[PDB]
């Protein structure tokens, strides 16, 4: 304290080694061991409207995912998030789902799906990213969850084995169009699609199919004297080559935001009426179809923010328990096993 | 023509030479450097009106999409390459390949909005 050595470097900073919460250390599920799954629920606060239905109804879908650990999680508080449509509420299941891993290949399938989500769906991937099995720090897993018999919920095995990697979209030519089977309205309903002709290869969620609307029909607005087919040719004739399956059904699709960090309330003049009036109509065989359902994609999009917030809430819980035990106040009903977390203010 | 041919023929030859040497750096806009910035202003209204309508449109899905649509509107071809850098986030440069030698560069999270700002400023 009396030394003059550190008087000059007053406003410097220091580097520190971060450490995961104890729950997220050695959390990699193991064969022959009991593992716990915590379903993550999301509740939209904003009203469902022409600017918001595709997010509201999709979030309220019963299909969800869960976090899988060897280490039991404590109770966690309700969590707010801010999407473009409005404020969003997130919670973690207080009652873990418990299953047993029995063979290596099932764990490999789980880990493959976990890697695929970040590599393709979120595009958090880097060239130097490698999957880890050391069961060292930050080794928890993510598993999609599908409703089981009755009220029970179970793992979506077919989804994981079907999507070890996302299929690359490709531009089929006219002969490829002819040899391919006709599009089916049910195979598109609720699925993720992307356009393989234009530079816009980014995915989108089709809200619903329009089986009653076919090419040569006049459009919605402005160019009401023009038809879908003629505009598609005039726009991208040199890209598409030609159109096959002329008389088939059309679809109406809405876009998926690229944001990942929804902590802070993004604000602006969203012009909901005009943003709804730009009703995007696309030709099915002109846009590649993923079998991946959007009711899981619009919830996987929020995964990074939730994971980071949980990463820090676990440290907050650890500190709270340490202090309440140190002061000998832990035996109180306020701080005991009946500890009820309160939503973040 | 005696002096005119001596000028035009070597113009063609040297312009082709520089175009094959560098793919850019060839100035054939015909405008004085004191006023070469008026290049984007002096296009036909056909491209300009629709380009400014696109760049003024707020419904666009993303800044990248807006940039690509505006650039395609002026029929100007893109050219994006990765410049070497010490930054973890890649440092990307964009070349427009038009007669006016123009190049822009930033982080790839900002290159599209940078193109938005550039074409917003120039197109009037």
């Amino acid at each position: 304290v009396t030394a003059t050595v550190n008087k000059a470097d007053k406003s410097k900073d220091r580097t520190y080694k971060t450490e995961c919460p104890l729950e997220f250390y050695d959390a990699l599920p193991r064969v022959g061991e009991i593992c716990y799954a915590y379903e993550i629920f999301l509740e939209p606060q904003f009203e469902s409207c022409e600017y918001t239905e595709h997010m509201y109804l999709n979030l309220q879908t019963p299909r969800n995912y869960a976090i899988l650990l060897r280490n039991k999680l404590p109770r966690l508080a309700e969590m707010p998030l801010f999407s473009n449509q409005g404020k969003l509420h997130v919670r973690v299941a207080n009652a873990p789902l418990e299953v047993i891993i029995q063979n290596s290949e099932q764990l490999e399938l789980l880990h493959q799906f976990h890697g695929m989500v970040f590599r393709d769906i979120l595009k958090i991937w880097h060239p130097f990213f490698v999957l880890d099995r050391r069961s060292k720090e930050n080794s928890y897993l993510v598993v999609p969850l599908i409703l089981g018999a009755g009220e029970q919920k179970c793992f979506d095995w077919e989804l994981m084995t079907n999507f070890r990697r996302l299929p690359q979209s490709h531009g089929s030519n006219v002969q490829q169009r002819e040899q391919q089977p006709a599009p089916r309205p049910e195979d598109f309903e609720g699925k993720i699609v992307t356009q393989w002709y234009a530079n816009y290869d980014k995915p989108m969620l089709v809200t619903k199919v329009h089986r009653e609307l076919t090419p040569l029909s006049y459009m919605e607005k402005n160019q009401q004297d023009k038809t879908y087919y003629e505009f598609t040719m005039s726009k991208y004739g040199n890209r598409i080559g030609d159109v096959v399956h002329k008389d088939k059904f059309m679809i109406e699709v809405r876009d998926l935001t690229e944001q990942l960090t929804f902590y802070v309330h993004n604000r602006g003049k969203f012009n909901a009426k005009s943003k709804a009036k730009m009703k995007v109509i696309l030709i099915p065989e002109l846009c590649f179809n993923f079998n991946f359902p959007g009711d899981l994609w619009l919830k996987l999009i929020f995964l990074p923010s939730i994971l980071n917030r949980m990463y820090f809430l676990l440290h907050a819980e650890a500190l709270r328990k340490r202090f309440n035990t140190y002061l000998n106040l832990h035996l109180l009903p306020f701080n005991g096993t009946d500890y009820m977390p309160r939503p973040l203010e | 023509e005696s002096m005119e041919e001596l000028e035009a023929l070597r113009r063609k030859k040297f312009t082709t030479y520089w175009e094959l040497k560098e793919a850019g750096s060839v100035d054939h806009t015909g405008m004085r450097l004191c006023d070469r910035h008026n290049y984007f202003k002096n296009f036909y209204p056909t491209l300009k009106k629709e380009a400014i309508e696109a760049i003024n449109s707020d419904e666009y899905e993303s800044s990248k999409d807006k940039a690509m649509d505006v650039m395609s509107s002026l029929k100007i071809t893109p050219k994006i390459s990765e410049v070497e850098s010490s930054s973890l986030v890649p440092l990307l440069s964009v070349e427009l390949n038009c007669a006016f030698d123009v190049v822009l560069m930033a982080k790839e999270t900002d290159i599209y909005d940078h193109i938005i700002d550039y074409f917003r400023t120039m197109l009037i």
